[PDB]
């Protein structure tokens, strides 16, 4: 039967056919890697009344990929909590040998924004199951919730903390939880239990030995993080935003926010797909006075730039824009340096803000909700590259921001 | 009683076996039934389970 | 299923004749008590009794 | 109502260690085994 | 998918509904 | 048209059906027979 | 095991004196808790050669 | 687990909603349900 | 007894140890040569 | 001509051989130096009311009964020679397709 597709062959197949060598998909070629082992070691955790508390990474292993913070907590009313996992946590600043190299500022913002872009069916879904709680509960159950904290290097296991080789410092992150009573919506007068669970990876003296002994340069990604007040009105505004950042970057998302709760379009509900709650009508880059682009609608930006960057494209009221073509892999595959260009500016023209009862009345393409103007700012969120130079038992950054 | 097969040499190398079982609906509302008809499979080279 | 290298025939190493075979085996050797020659000549007895063989070495290259 | 029955056949294998197994694939063997001979047949005994 | 909207054993909304037409039997306000 | 574009539809697989050929199926040569005749004579019956 | 990965395709060829046996077993089609029919389901296996 | 589960909010339907067992709500629509 | 660490879990070498009179030959099969495609080449190029 | 036997209405033959029935080869038609070859049909007008006698039995070779238009599959057989060679105990046929 299907032999007979090999004997019918000529030269159109010599493009696809290799050579007598193995190159085949079968007579396996297998590949080998070092036998490891990897432990959780929890971490003790100093009291944390809403403010900073410090947790530290001790020398337990040779590298460490991802820090899970986990906290326990109770429902104290009927509305259903969105992320109260990562609402809590408000922000994580992580430094290496006492200088912060990774921050996640406003960090229920950008965690839903990472989710949401990088994250699979799957994986997003799993996300929600151990940070969201919403069956029809009662009040005061219970849960605990898993929370994995967006470190530069916990997405690949191969950029893990190189804590073997930096013996002179340690490695810590600040985080702080400003309060269970403001947004959640949650609070039963119950102070949440956090416990932060990290791994090791402990490898054999052949490898533990060359990377605690040698020079390591691995190439890292920084978040950096803006905000400015973002009003709309009922007439077609306009607003030129200066871009602050440093750097090479990937891409840079920006959203729209009422920042009383996870919301970014006027629906007053997370996950809205209909652009008529969202008032993004156009915008373009800039750099130096010069346009990179012509101006393409709002919806471009939350829905066709995210097909070839990731393969997912978020909600509405986020609006993102690559340079590269690939922002979710290890290999830097195209980016803009902002640090030689002095002047980059964001240009956002939005629709406006007359319409009401969207389902009824809404105008054609040149409006969204009036509601809209209860809207009070934009978070602008980039993903830039550093190098962490570890020499000696001392790491750091090479290129201060 | 327990059923099996010899792989027949109609080829160089197996990928894959898949089974095909026909069955019909009869408002019991059951989950994976293709699953569940079957209780135990093994593979053994030369009689040795594997 | 198992690329069976024999045939694996009924003719393997039976011997089908008939109580002929004795009258054969008379022939070779004795008048007509053939009783005791076994007994004293094994050795030739079960020697000159057994089948043949033929040679197939199914080659393989490379 | 009768039901069919159930039928498996359960067969003992015999694994030999590393010098047997390997003498036995070589070396001619000869068993000494035993056979029934059947046919069958038929009789008439009278009453009286 | 989201075009094979047949469920078995429980359901629950938050929201209001919006739909064509309907069947079932009736427990309702007003 | 007709039988020639069959004749001229000449492969590999004819090596072994016309190839070198040995006979035609046109040319008959029916062999020569010893000049007899048949008859058919009745014979007697010996008893009742 | 083999059906994982293209790569790992059992080498029949390469296994000339002894076969490979799939030995499985069947449940009676009335033990699924929501069996839908007392229907002899027909059952027939495909093995996909390369 | 996806889709087995309830629901958030807003479904619009383009055609019938069929169900076995019972609703449980009520609101002004058809025909009925106003007299 | 001796703890488990110690113990061998090699198992016996049933590849080694069967010894077939008569060693492998190449399985190879045939459909025939498709020779409606003699003579035939794709590899002419127009010139 | 070909057989000398009776085929039963509905089963056709047409031959490429003296004596298709035989083994020795006597004619054949290679369909691999052929390119494109058809069979092309002409049917009858199945309008005789297959229920009535007078007119079923009673009609052209032009036409034939409505039921007719029920013999929808239409079962074309093609028999060949090829060749089975045989060495050191495998084998296979000389030609594909």
């Amino acid at each position: 039967g299907a032999l007979n597709q090999l004997v019918a062959v000529g030269k159109q197949d010599a493009f696809i056919t290799g050579d007598n060598l193995d190159n085949s998909v079968w007579r396996n070629v297998t590949k080998k890697v070092s036998n490891f082992a990897m432990e959780s070691i929890e971490n003790y955790i100093n009291v944390n009344p809403g403010s900073t508390t410090s947790i530290v990474v001790g020398r337990f292993g040779d590298l460490v990929r991802k820090v899970t913070l986990e906290i326990t907590m109770k429902k104290g009313s009927t509305t259903n909590p969105f992320y109260p996992s990562e609402q809590y946590v408000k922000y994580a600043h992580l430094s290496i040998g006492g200088q912060i190299v990774y921050r996640i500022d406003d960090f229920p913002t950008w965690t839903r924004v990472h989710e949401e872009l990088f994250m699979d069916p799957d994986t997003r879904a799993t996300n929600q199951r151990v940070n969201n709680f919403r069956p029809e509960d009662p009040v005061g159950a219970i849960r605990k919730f898993y929370l994995d904290i967006p470190l530069f290097f916990t997405d690949d296991a191969s950029k893990a903390l190189p804590l073997i080789a930096l013996q002179y410092h340690e490695v810590k992150l600040d985080v702080l939880f400003a309060s269970p009573g403001d947004i959640p919506g949650i609070d039963a007068s119950y102070t949440p239990t956090v416990e932060c669970y990290i791994d090791y990876v402990f490898l054999d003296t052949p490898e533990r030995e060359w990377f605690a002994r040698n020079t390591h340069m691995y190439v890292i990604e920084q978040l950096q993080h803006y905000n400015n007040v973002f009003s709309v009105a009922a007439v077609e505004q306009t607003k030129r935003l200066n871009l602050p950042f440093t750097m090479p970057t990937r891409y840079l998302i920006w959203l729209l926010k009422t920042g009383a709760d996870g919301v970014y379009t006027t629906s007053g509900y997370p996950f809205e797909n209909n652009d008529s709650y969202a008032a993004i009508k156009s915008a373009k880059l800039q750099f130096n006075g010069t346009d990179r682009f012509s101006e393409r609608p709002g919806y471009y930006f939350t829905t066709v730039q995210p097909q070839d960057a990731f393969g997912r494209s978020p909600s509405a009221g986020i609006y993102v824009y690559s340079f590269g073509l690939d922002v979710t892999g290890m290999t830097s595959k195209g980016a803009l340096n902002f640090s030689r260009m002095d002047n980059a500016t964001l240009s956002i023209t939005t629709k406006a803000a007359t319409a009401a009862t969207i389902s009824d009345v809404y105008n054609q393409s040149t409006t969204l909700a009036s509601a809209i103007t209860d809207f009070t700012s934009i978070a602008i969120y980039a993903k830039s590259f550093n190098v962490l130079k570890i020499d000696y038992g001392m790491g750091g950054m090479l290129f201060a921001n | 009683g327990n059923p099996s097969v010899l792989i027949p040499r109609n080829g160089d190398l197996i990928k894959s076996i898949r089974l095909e079982i026909t069955l019909k609906k009869g408002t019991g509302q059951s989950f994976y039934p293709a699953e569940q008809l079957i209780s135990y499979l093994a593979l053994k080279i030369g009689g040795n389970i594997i | 299923f198992r690329d069976t290298a024999s045939i694996g025939f009924s003719d393997t190493h039976q011997d089908e004749k008939t109580l002929r075979f004795l009258k054969k085996q008379i022939s070779q050797f004795i008048k007509h008590l053939k009783e005791y020659y076994p007994n004293n000549e094994l050795t030739k007895k079960l020697v000159m009794k057994y089948s043949d063989v033929q040679l197939l070495p199914y080659t393989k290259g490379a | 109502g009768a039901a069919q029955p159930t039928m498996s056949v359960w067969v003992d294998y015999i694994f030999l260690d590393t010098q047997e197994r390997t003498r036995f694939a070589q070396l001619p063997h000869e068993y000494l085994i035993e056979q029934l001979q059947f046919t069958g047949s038929e009789t008439a005994t009278p009453s009286a | 998918p989201l075009n094979d909207p047949i469920m078995i054993r429980t359901m629950i909304v938050y929201g209001n509904l919006s739909a064509t037409y309907f069947t079932g039997n009736g427990a309702a306000l007003t | 048209a007709g039988g020639l574009s069959q004749l001229v539809a000449y492969g590999a697989q004819d090596v072994y059906l016309t190839g070198n050929p040995q006979i035609t199926f046109f040319k008959t040569v029916y062999r020569r027979y010893t000049n007899f005749a048949i008859e058919s004579i009745q014979q007697t019956i010996n008893g009742s | 095991f083999f059906s994982k990965d293209t790569s790992v395709a059992l080498p029949l060829i390469a296994l000339q004196y002894h076969d490979i046996e799939l030995d499985f077993r069947f449940n009676d089609v009335s033990t699924i808790q929501g069996v839908d029919a007392s229907y002899t389901p027909t059952i027939e296996m495909y093995i996909d050669y390369v | 687990p996806n889709w087995n589960p309830f629901f958030n909010r807003s479904i619009i339907v383009s055609g019938n909603l069929v169900v076995a067992g019972g609703v449980i709500e009520g609101n002004g629509g058809g025909l009925t349900n106003s007299a | 007894r001796v703890k488990k660490s110690a113990l061998p879990d090699k198992e016996f070498p049933i590849i080694e140890t069967e010894k077939y009179p008569e060693p492998p030959i190449l399985w190879e099969t045939t459909i025939g040569a498709p020779s409606r495609l003699f003579d035939r080449s794709d590899g002419v190029k127009y010139v | 001509q070909s057989i000398g036997g009776v085929t039963p209405a509905g089963v056709y033959l047409y031959s490429f051989a003296l004596k298709p029935a035989g083994r020795q080869p006597s004619g054949t038609c290679n369909f691999s130096r052929i390119d494109n070859a058809t069979l092309s049909l002409t049917y009858k007008t199945c309008s005789i009311d297959a229920t009535s006698p007078a007119a079923v039995l009673g009609n052209t070779e032009t036409v034939t009964a409505n039921t007719a238009t029920l013999l929808t599959a239409l079962n074309i057989y093609a028999k060949n020679y090829n060749v089975l060679r045989i060495m050191s105990g495998m084998g296979g046929l000389a030609y594909a397709n």
